[PDB]
Protein backbone atom coordinates (compact mmCIF):
# COMPACT_ATOMS: atom_id res chain seq x y z
CA UNK A 1 0.00 0.00 0.00
CA UNK A 2 0.95 3.65 -0.40
CA UNK A 3 2.63 5.39 2.53
CA UNK A 4 2.54 9.00 3.75
CA UNK A 5 5.59 11.26 3.69
CA UNK A 6 7.18 13.33 6.46
CA UNK A 7 8.63 15.93 4.13
CA UNK A 8 9.63 19.39 5.34
CA UNK A 9 11.22 22.28 3.50
CA UNK A 10 14.39 23.48 5.19
CA UNK A 11 13.11 27.07 4.84
CA UNK A 12 9.64 26.43 6.32
CA UNK A 13 10.64 24.50 9.45
CA UNK A 14 13.16 27.06 10.70
CA UNK A 15 11.34 30.22 9.51
CA UNK A 16 7.96 30.25 11.22
CA UNK A 17 6.64 33.82 11.78
CA UNK A 18 8.23 34.61 15.12
CA UNK A 19 6.38 36.40 17.93
CA UNK A 20 7.05 40.11 17.81
CA UNK A 21 9.52 41.54 20.36
CA UNK A 22 7.80 43.22 23.28
CA UNK A 23 8.27 46.96 22.79
CA UNK A 24 9.59 48.44 26.02
CA UNK A 25 11.87 51.09 27.60
CA UNK A 26 9.66 54.22 27.20
CA UNK A 27 11.88 56.01 29.72
CA UNK A 28 11.46 59.77 30.18
CA UNK A 29 13.73 61.77 32.48
CA UNK A 30 13.25 65.05 34.36
CA UNK A 31 15.76 67.87 34.89
CA UNK A 32 17.13 68.98 38.26
CA UNK A 33 15.26 71.98 39.68
CA UNK A 34 16.42 75.53 39.10
CA UNK A 35 18.07 77.57 41.86
CA UNK A 36 17.74 81.25 42.83
CA UNK A 37 20.35 83.97 42.38
CA UNK A 38 21.50 84.70 45.93
CA UNK A 39 24.27 87.13 44.99
CA UNK A 40 25.23 90.80 45.27
CA UNK A 41 27.37 93.15 43.28
CA UNK A 42 30.11 95.39 44.67
CA UNK A 43 27.79 98.41 44.37
CA UNK A 44 24.90 96.79 46.26
CA UNK A 45 26.63 95.55 49.41
CA UNK A 46 29.44 98.06 49.96
CA UNK A 47 27.32 101.09 48.96
CA UNK B 1 -20.97 48.67 -11.78
CA UNK B 2 -21.86 48.79 -8.06
CA UNK B 3 -18.56 47.00 -7.24
CA UNK B 4 -16.88 50.31 -6.47
CA UNK B 5 -16.84 49.99 -2.68
CA UNK B 6 -13.11 49.45 -2.21
CA UNK B 7 -10.29 50.96 -0.16
CA UNK B 8 -7.90 52.60 -2.60
CA UNK B 9 -4.69 50.76 -3.49
CA UNK B 10 -1.14 52.20 -3.62
CA UNK B 11 -1.46 53.83 -0.21
CA UNK B 12 0.19 57.25 -0.21
CA UNK B 13 -1.62 60.33 1.05
CA UNK B 14 0.58 63.25 -0.19
CA UNK B 15 2.26 64.77 2.88
CA UNK B 16 0.50 68.10 3.45
CA UNK B 17 2.09 68.55 6.88
CA UNK B 18 5.46 69.96 7.89
CA UNK B 19 8.41 67.82 6.85
CA UNK B 20 10.21 66.01 9.65
CA UNK B 21 13.52 67.78 10.17
CA UNK B 22 13.61 66.38 13.72
CA UNK B 23 12.44 62.83 14.39
CA UNK B 24 11.98 61.64 17.99
CA UNK B 25 15.43 60.52 19.15
CA UNK B 26 16.02 58.57 22.36
CA UNK B 27 18.18 60.82 24.55
CA UNK B 28 19.56 58.54 27.25
CA UNK B 29 22.36 58.04 29.76
CA UNK B 30 25.56 58.92 27.87
CA UNK B 31 23.96 62.06 26.44
CA UNK B 32 22.46 62.75 29.86
CA UNK B 33 24.58 64.93 32.12
CA UNK B 34 23.60 64.62 35.80
CA UNK B 35 26.44 63.39 38.08
CA UNK B 36 29.00 66.21 37.81
CA UNK B 37 26.06 68.63 37.46
CA UNK B 38 25.40 68.28 41.19
CA UNK B 39 29.12 67.80 41.87
CA UNK B 40 29.93 71.26 40.48
CA UNK B 41 26.96 72.62 42.44
CA UNK B 42 26.89 70.55 45.71
CA UNK B 43 23.13 69.96 46.15
CA UNK B 44 24.02 68.56 49.67
CA UNK B 45 23.84 64.93 50.95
Amino acid sequence: PTLPFHGESAYRTDYVPKPLPEVAKPVEVKLPPTLPFNAQSCYRSEY
Amino acid sequence: PSAGASIQAAGKEIDWSEKKLFRKAVVSTVFASDQVAERLRQDLP
